[PDB]
């Protein structure tokens, strides 16, 4: 397989929604 | 009354960007309470809620603000990075699509999807969602650091320089705003960042784990101040994702067991199920101790089981790697948390009391880049495992097929008995180095190569294609077991030139930025018989590194790729190679010690990160100084040197596969008996009523 290397997870974007 | 919960919600929405997330939790719940069927304040709840590390109760109200409102795409978005949290990777796509589906204009999930993609080693996918969010949203500090990342990945180096100017004022707007940086703390070392802005992204990311440790309300532990419970044995507890078949277990696997057992108690604590390697049978069978914390996923119950085992030192092997609890760092259940080997970088937190390095690495003058204080080893901070994993590659034998020491390689455990069963081994004097001529046994392992067998019996002497060893011994390949027949590596294997010097280098391809190559095409140049040797680490970087290669003078033939190899046969391939040329952005580390084990000097020119540094420290304790570059200049002028001086390319050569046994670089026992040092100067300096101070000696 590949390699297991020093990996880190890819930070995701929570969407604030505001009441109109 | 809606007007009433809007206030509360829009309210909510403020406190969670000024960082006071117990307020926002507060506030939203209170809109819910006057409004129950507020789909927005369901799904802002369910955000700050999974901020708290509660994701089962997140997903509770995303699922009821979708009920409310069965197109609220921002709830499927934010639904879907909970999901992805929790591994739940399947989930988390279906979240994406959806959101999208619905409002395909949404620059969020686009920018979330493509992370799906980056994390599965999808990388155009990644890139092509990331540019679609960009497009929608050009505005987006966490999709322009993901796709700059993605972009370095496969060394995409289109308009470089605007790109790190792009992303270092990005970084510096959100410290200045108080936010958490779209940098990760291990990219930072890539940037062009001040060490102020390195270290204070760490400190942000440290920040989250103390968001997740406020709502469980634990006081804080006491510690022992005395040895006595232990029978005066210091009781050291090592917390890792990475037990098993991962380059941290590859670094330090004997470790534990090396340890004293009259002065030292080993209590490993792993964050990780078991993964069925030897690797993780190693460090189960050879520590004191060993805890399964992946049983406990509550860090509230965990860190209270470190604290009743009564821990001294607990030792950090992650940093900010996926895995990672360092949640339990931030409870504090030992009175003493030391950095060590895993990550290469400050945890930029107070949590932590020590980074375990040395004065190469991490000198004095440069100390304010972190956050710990400074702990030396007294040679290198760094080790493998290699003397234990790789013990037949310690000696070695050639054939003449024309004396090369690097084209025709033979290794084994068996290879010396093997040779005694041949009556003309002849043994030039270089340790010596057997040659065995062109005779009817060198043909046919010549033969076997050529003709792509799997293995030959020479004397009941089993001859493997190196190439082949996973169909011989899946266990031997990984190096979770010892290869016991003896094992052929050709230049030929890899399309190398038998007529030429090979630099290599076997990082992943993101260590190389635009500076490196040039310097690696003005040695090239001056060195008219030579290749590189790189590794297809990803594949699709490759015609990036080829065109930029041949717009500073390179021909294509000049650059040779292979695929990534399974670890046995990467660390023995390396002896084909000539020279190693280190990448001064970010060095190899574990691939820095595969090098030198097979004996292949390795060029470095260490920098102000610790990562930039870790290499020259390797090369200080195996002895070799005259491999270390002050500058761009020396190094290409090394480098230089070595592919043109033959006869001082013998010397270092041979110089290295002397030192791998003869200097403490490989040797575990020393190792783990100066680290045992070092534990007991930072207990003394505890257990004598001192807050942590530099234990550089
Ligand atoms: C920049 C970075 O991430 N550095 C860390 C990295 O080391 P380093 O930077 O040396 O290595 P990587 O994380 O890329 O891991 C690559 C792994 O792949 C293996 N390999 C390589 C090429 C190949 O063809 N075949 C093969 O099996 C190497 O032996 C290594 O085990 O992990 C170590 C263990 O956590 C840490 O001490 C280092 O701080």
């Amino acid at each position: 397989s590949n390699p297991p290397c020093e990996t880190h997870e890819t930070g995701t974007t929570n969407t604030a929604t505001t009441a109109t | 009354c809606p007007t009433h919960a809007d206030s509360l919600n829009n309210l909510a929405n403020i406190k969670r960007e000024q960082g006071n997330i117990e307020e926002a939790v507060r506030l939203y719940r209170k809109a819910l309470e006057v409004f129950p069927e507020f789909a927005a304040a369901h799904s802002n709840l369910a955000s700050v809620l999974q901020q708290q590390g509660k994701l089962q109760e997140a997903l509770m109200h995303y699922k009821e603000a979708i009920r409310i409102s069965p197109t609220f795409a921002d709830a499927y978005s934010n639904m879907g990075n909970t999901l992805k949290e929790m591994q739940d990777v399947q989930g988390a796509l279906q979240c994406y699509t959806r959101a999208i589906q619905i409002n395909p204009a949404f620059a969020d999930a686009h920018s979330n999807l493509a992370s799906i993609h980056k994390d599965s080693g999808n990388i155009p996918e990644a890139i092509a969602s990331y540019r679609t969010a960009l497009k929608l949203k050009p505005d987006f500090p966490d999709a322009y650091c993901n796709l700059a990342h993605c972009l370095q990945i496969v060394c995409d180096w289109t308009d470089y320089d605007e790109r790190m100017k792009k992303l270092v004022s990005i970084v510096a707007d959100q410290l200045e705003k108080n936010r958490l940086p779209s940098v990760h703390p291990h990219h930072s070392m890539l940037y062009p960042l001040s060490h102020g802005f390195r270290k204070a992204i760490a400190e942000r990311h440290g920040n989250l784990c103390l968001d997740k440790i406020n709502v469980l309300h634990k006081p804080p532990y006491e510690h022992p101040k005395d040895l006595k419970l232990s029978d005066g044995r210091l009781r050291v507890g090592y917390v890792s994702s990475d037990f098993g078949n991962h380059p941290t277990s590859h670094l330090m696997q004997s470790i534990p067991g090396m340890h004293n057992p009259d002065k030292f108690e080993v209590f490993c604590y792993a964050l990780s199920p078991d993964d069925g390697t030897n690797f993780r049978v190693k460090v189960m069978a050879e520590a004191n101790h060993f805890i399964d914390l992946s049983q406990i996923p509550c860090n509230g119950k965990a860190a209270d089981r470190i604290h009743q085992d009564g821990i001294h030192i607990l030792v950090n092997m992650n940093g900010y790697t996926k895995g990672a609890r360092n949640e339990l760092f931030a409870l504090r259940p030992a009175p003493i948390q030391a950095m060590w080997l895993g990550y290469p970088g400050t945890s930029g937190a107070l949590f932590m009391d020590y980074i375990i390095t040395d004065q190469e690495t991490s000198p004095a003058e440069v100390a304010e880049q972190y956050s710990e204080k400074l702990a030396y080893m007294p040679h290198t901070f760094f080790i493998g495992d290699h003397a234990n994993m790789f013990p037949h590659l310690k000696k070695k034998a050639v054939i003449d097929f024309k004396i090369y020491d690097n084209r025709i390689v033979l290794n084994g455990i068996d290879l010396k008995a093997f040779l005694d069963s041949l009556p003309d081994v002849k043994i030039v004097k270089m340790l010596n180095m057997p040659v065995i001529p062109m005779n009817t046994i060198a043909e046919a392992v010549i033969e076997m190569i050529n003709r792509g067998q799997i293995q030959i019996t020479i004397n009941g002497f089993s001859i493997s294609n190196g190439l082949a060893t996973t169909q011989i011994n899946n266990k031997a390949a990984t190096g979770e077991e010892v290869p016991r027949t003896i094992i052929v590596t050709t230049r030929s294997q890899y399309g190398l030139p038998e007529d030429a010097i090979v630099y290599c280098n076997f990082n992943q391809l993101y260590k190389i930025d635009p500076s490196t190559l040039q310097m690696w095409a003005n040695i090239l140049k001056r060195v008219p018989n030579s290749v590189l040797w790189l590794l297809r680490f990803p594949a699709v970087g490759e015609p990036n590194i080829q065109q930029y290669a041949q717009n500073m003078g390179l021909p294509q033939n000049r650059i040779i790729f292979s695929p990534v190899a399974p670890k046995e046969e990467h660390v023995r391939r390396g002896q084909l190679a000539d020279v190693c040329l280190d990448t001064p952005l970010c060095n190899g580390h574990t691939t820095g010690m595969d090098v030198l084990w097979a004996g292949t000097p390795m060029v470095t020119m260490p920098g102000e990160t610790l990562a930039s540094r870790v290499a020259a420290s390797q090369l200080t304790c195996l002895g070799c100084l005259e491999l270390i570059a002050k500058n761009r200049q020396e190094y290409e002028d090394i480098a230089v040197k070595l592919g043109t001086d033959l006869e001082y390319l013998k010397k270092v050569r041979g110089k290295v596969w002397k030192q791998r046994i003869s200097s403490p670089l490989f040797n575990t026992k020393q190792y783990t008996m100066e680290l045992e040092r070092l534990y007991l100067q930072m207990w003394e300096h505890y257990a004598a009523g001192n807050k942590p101070d530099h234990m550089i000696k």
